[PDB]
């Protein structure tokens, strides 16, 4: 079921499993947990324009595919 | 090929680009790594180096292309075998020491940086083709050690 999200910040890479069912909160709450991080933003882009709303009900899978990467601003 | 997963046969590069390797898309999906994501690998006499992987739709599945640059810091020659492994955690680098082998910052060194996020590695040489004259430079430190991506936020010490 679970696909894979990358997290890229200044600390690597970070490797999100999460159901593609999930929403975009999940995927937040998944990457705080796993990441010593204040205040950040999750992006499409590495130059941070797109922003991924903190959900609940915008799915993972409806804005992101397996192995898709995004990007942590602080 | 290799009879593990991620021992692959070293071939020429379509692409030159210091920091990258290629695997083909089949390749990729066995050893699950993606676009864009850091690796570091390792050839002969322990030598290790960081680069980005990205799919190319012509290479066999048992090989790996790579320039010279990266095989000479690898140790290896074409037809020799390396490994290729996913490495998380190539933090942005804060400050490098990078210096030429045997001014530089404007001509070689910046435009070659400028916008690429380049991984580099300590002990690394590297050639940056630029002006008027080919230099090749060594990766003395990194901070963080023993790798690190250069960044917008990073500095070149290079004198």
């Amino acid at each position: 079921d679970k696909i894979l999200i990358r997290v890229q910040s200044a600390e690597g890479i970070k490797r999100i499993e999460i159901s593609p069912k999930s929403n975009l909160k999940h995927l937040y709450d998944s990457v705080q947990n796993a990441l010593k991080v204040d205040g950040f933003g999750l992006f499409k882009e590495r130059n941070f324009l797109t922003e991924l709303q903190a959900s609940g009900s915008q799915l993972v899978g409806t804005s992101l595919r397996h192995g898709d990467m995004v990007y942590l601003k602080q | 090929g290799a009879m593990e997963p991620n021992r692959l046969i070293v071939e020429e590069a379509q692409n030159d680009d210091n920091s990258v390797v290629s695997l083909s898309q089949a390749k990729m999906d066995e050893l699950q790594l993606f676009r864009g994501d850091t690796v570091i690998l390792k050839g002969k006499r322990r030598k290790e180096t960081v680069c980005i992987v990205l799919s190319d739709d012509t290479c066999p599945d048992e090989k790996i292309r790579m320039n010279r640059v990266v095989r000479n810091n690898l140790c290896v020659h074409l037809s020799d075998v390396v490994s290729v492994q996913s490495c998380p955690d190539v933090k942005y680098g804060k400050r490098v020491r990078i210096l030429p082998i045997d001014n530089l910052f404007e001509i070689y060194l910046k435009p070659y940086f400028l916008e690429a996020y380049r991984p580099i590695h300590m002990g690394d040489n590297f050639i940056v083709r630029a002006a008027m004259r080919p230099i090749e430079f060594k990766v003395v430190l990194t901070d963080p050690e023993p790798y690190c991506i250069v960044a917008p936020e990073t500095v070149i010490f290079c004198d």
